[PDB]
C-alpha cells in the first residue's frame, strides 16, 4: 500500500487470524500462536464506524425532486424545473461518487499505515536484542517464553536481557 | 368536433377563505356549482404518474 506494509515487506495475510485486523505470530519452545492486538484493530474499528457514520449523516439533506406540472404554454419554466432537477440530482451523485472513492483510498491507507505502526512498534522495543528478517519477522538473540511476548504485545518489553 | 361536441365548457376554481362569500351572477352561459369541497385536513402529500394497482 501507499505505507509499504501489505503486499509490501509483508507478503500477505494469514488466514490463520479471524479475531482482529492486525496480530502477531509467536514462536517459542512454548508452541506457536496467533495474537490479535486488540487496540489497534479497536482504533480501525472506530475509524471505518465513524467513517460510515460521516457518509450517511453528510447526506442526510440531500435534494428531494418534487413534481411540478405544467401546461402547454410553459415551456420555458417546464425546462427550467427540469434542468434544475437534473442538475441538483447530477451534483449530488457526484458528491456522493466522491466520497466514496476517497474513502475507500483513505480506509486501505489507513489499514496500511497501521500494520506498518505495529511493526515500527515491535522493532522499536526489541531495538538489538532481535534481528529483522526483512518479512515482518524478528528473531530473538535470546531465550524468552510466552510472558516475553506478552510483554512485547502489551507494550512493556525490558530491554535488559543478555543477549550474545 | 370533440367526442362529437363542438362546444367547449370551460371550468374555474377558486378557494373561500372561512367567514368569507361568494356571489355569482348571470344571465347566460353558467354552469352553477352543485357541490363544494371542504378543505377539512392539510398535510404533506404528492402526485404520481404511474400505472401500477394497489
Ligand atoms: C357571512 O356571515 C357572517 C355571519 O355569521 C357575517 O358576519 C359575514 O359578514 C358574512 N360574509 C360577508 C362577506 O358579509
Amino acid at each position: 500500500g501507499l505505507f509499504g506494509a501489505i503486499a509490501g515487506f509483508i507478503e500477505g495475510g494469514w488466514q490463520g487470524m479471524v479475531d482482529g485486523w492486525y496480530g502477531y505470530h509467536h514462536s517459542n519452545e512454548q508452541g506457536s500462536g496467533y495474537a490479535a492486538d486488540k487496540e489497534s484493530t479497536q482504533k480501525a474499528i472506530d475509524g471505518v464506524t465513524n467513517k460510515v457514520n460521516s457518509i450517511i449523516d453528510k447526506m442526510n439533506t440531500q435534494f428531494e425532486a418534487v413534481g411540478r406540472e405544467f401546461n402547454n404554454l410553459e415551456r420555458r419554466i417546464e425546462n427550467l424545473n427540469k434542468k434544475m432537477e437534473d442538475g441538483f440530482l447530477d451534483v449530488w451523485t457526484y458528491n456522493a461518487e466522491l466520497l466514496v472513492l476517497m474513502e475507500n483510498e483513505r480506509t486501505l491507507d489507513f489499514h496500511d499505515s497501521n500494520v506498518k505502526n505495529l511493526y515500527d512498534k515491535v522493532r522499536l522495543q526489541l531495538r538489538d536484542n532481535a534481528k529483522e528478517l526483512g518479512n515482518g519477522c524478528f528473531e530473538f538473540y535470546h531465550k524468552c517464553d510466552n510472558e516475553c511476548m506478552e510483554s512485547i504485545r502489551n507494550g512493556t518489553y525490558n530491554y535488559p536481557q543478555y543477549s550474545e | 368536433k370533440v367526442n362529437g361536441q363542438s362546444g367547449r365548457m370551460e371550468f374555474f376554481w377558486t378557494i373561500l377563505k372561512p367567514n368569507d362569500a361568494i356571489n355569482f351572477e348571470s344571465n347566460g352561459n353558467f354552469i352553477a356549482p352543485e357541490y363544494a369541497y371542504k378543505i377539512v385536513k392539510k398535510g404533506d402529500s404528492a402526485i404520481m404518474k404511474s400505472e401500477l394497482e394497489y
